[PDB]
């Protein structure tokens, strides 16, 4: 059993893959749970932004987030009679830190937003130099003009950089409460 | 009543 000693739980997957997953996990020797108990080694992750995952990120940073893939492709390699890494492959699906995250910037100059876009980009986010209405944070120098006024307007987390130097030491999303301007 | 905001030229 590869995944002996391995509790799993899942956030934002649906309900058919958390089928999968959850059967595939067990055969390969790990426990399942449907709620984020103390025992849990691995969140595995369709989504920042659950209670599940926010819970992990705050008070858990000894669980493993995952992305939705790491047990099927783990599943299919062992089954496939594959010797497995001692790793188990975790190291190659770990979900990326700023997942689903689209990050917009105001009020910093250059290079900094040249800087900024690269590091979104590097770990996993979306970069968008225009405020659109699926984006999920404004990273601000200062709280005025146009595209902040749009973030309060549009329900858009408004955070400072911050927020983003600490989601990537953290390999992890942080809430953007932590991060609001003064 | 805009779709985006455009990047600060």
């Amino acid at each position: 059993k590869p995944l002996k000693g391995f509790v799993i739980c899942c956030t934002s997957i649906d309900l058919k893959q958390r089928t999968e997953i959850s059967t595939k996990a067990t055969k390969l020797g790990a426990a399942y749970r449907s709620d984020f108990t103390k025992d849990v080694t691995h969140l595995i992750a369709g989504d920042f932004d659950t209670p599940k995952y926010k819970f992990a990120a705050k008070s858990r940073p000894d669980i493993k987030i995952m992305s939705s893939e790491w047990i099927p492709v783990l599943y299919e390699s062992w089954v496939q009679g594959e010797d497995l890494d001692d790793g188990l492959l975790v190291d190659k699906h770990f979900l990326p830190t700023l997942f689903k995250c689209r990050v917009c910037l105001t009020n910093i100059g250059q290079p900094e937003r040249s800087r900024i876009e690269n590091y979104v980009l590097k770990h996993g986010g979306t970069f968008c130099p225009d405020l659109t209405r699926d984006v999920t944070h404004l990273i601000a120098g200062t709280s005025s003009g146009r595209k902040y006024e749009y973030a309060l307007k549009w329900k858009i987390n408004v955070v400072c950089v911050e927020w983003l130097w600490q989601s990537i030491q953290r390999n992890a999303v942080l809430e953007p409460q932590y991060f609001q301007l003064d | 009543g805009v779709m985006t905001v455009p990047n600060t030229p």
